[PDB]
């Protein structure tokens, strides 16, 4: 059962790697907008949590 | 139908140009005078037909402009 | 090198200047990176050097000097 | 006086509201995609470690 479960673990590992790469790539792009919205445009006006 | 003001001109624009205040105002405007809130007659007139006047003067390659403070004036284009 | 690849990751994951990121520059107060920003920073640090870090030992890292210390 | 000010206000308000509606929506869309993938990555991370 543990060997069979180590196979599910490995599937999860590969999935996790893929998701990791995708998340980092998203952040890299979003950084530019953050530096660009330092004009005090973001604090409340743009970031409407509602 | 034919021989009908609408064929050549909007009714409101013709109505404005036919007013007794127009020649005075036109003359002045062309000379560079600014129009504020105190000269009621003129100001009110301007307000009533704003868009027609703007459209009219556009023919000349000049903008009839309205500052935020409520005063009208003429700004010529390069052409 | 590792000591400048760390800067490569930190600057482009927090958007702060290379001059700002010194060895002792803490992420939260100096670089301004908050909870999720620091999470993404640690994820990027993991990805750059293709390694993995424990949860507690990773959260212990809260500065450029500490970042390199765990990296190197 | 009224006739002036009322106009001015109408234009101000309309531009403001429509522009914020236009921009904030997509800004939040992006933020939410990034949040979602990060959350999935953290769940995968924790489950893998355990």
């Amino acid at each position: 059962e543990m060997e069979n479960v180590q196979k599910k673990l490995r599937k999860l590992e590969r999935d996790y790697y893929q998701i990791r790469e995708q998340v980092v790539s998203a952040k890299a792009g979003w950084c530019a907008v953050m530096r660009m919205v330092k004009d005090n445009g973001v604090e409340r006006r743009l970031h409407r949590r509602e | 139908s034919s021989t009908h003001i609408e064929q050549f001109m909007p009714v409101k624009l013709a109505q404005a140009l036919a007013n007794s205040l127009f020649p005075e105002l036109d003359s002045q405007l062309r000379a560079g005078r600014h129009i504020g809130i105190d000269d009621l007659d003129n100001h009110a007139f301007l307000m009533d037909f704003q868009e027609q006047l703007e459209e009219f003067y556009a023919r000349y390659n000049v903008e009839l402009i309205r500052a935020p403070e409520g005063f009208f004036y003429l700004r010529p284009r390069s052409t | 090198t590792i000591e400048e690849r760390v800067k490569k990751i930190i600057g482009e994951q927090l958007g702060v200047k290379q001059e700002e990121v010194t060895n002792n520059a803490s992420f939260v107060e100096d670089l301004g990176a908050d909870s999720l920003d620091t999470v993404e920073l640690v994820m990027a640090l993991e990805e750059e050097f293709d390694t993995e870090i424990p949860d507690e030992e990773a959260e212990k890292i809260t500065t450029v000097q500490a970042a390199i210390d765990y990296i190197n | 006086a009224i006739r002036v000010t009322q106009s001015d206000r109408d234009l101000f308000k309309h531009l403001i509201t429509e522009a914020t509606s236009y921009v904030s929506a997509d800004y939040m869309r992006h933020a939410n995609e990034r949040r979602t993938h990060l959350d999935e990555a953290l769940a995968l991370r924790g489950e893998l470690f355990g």
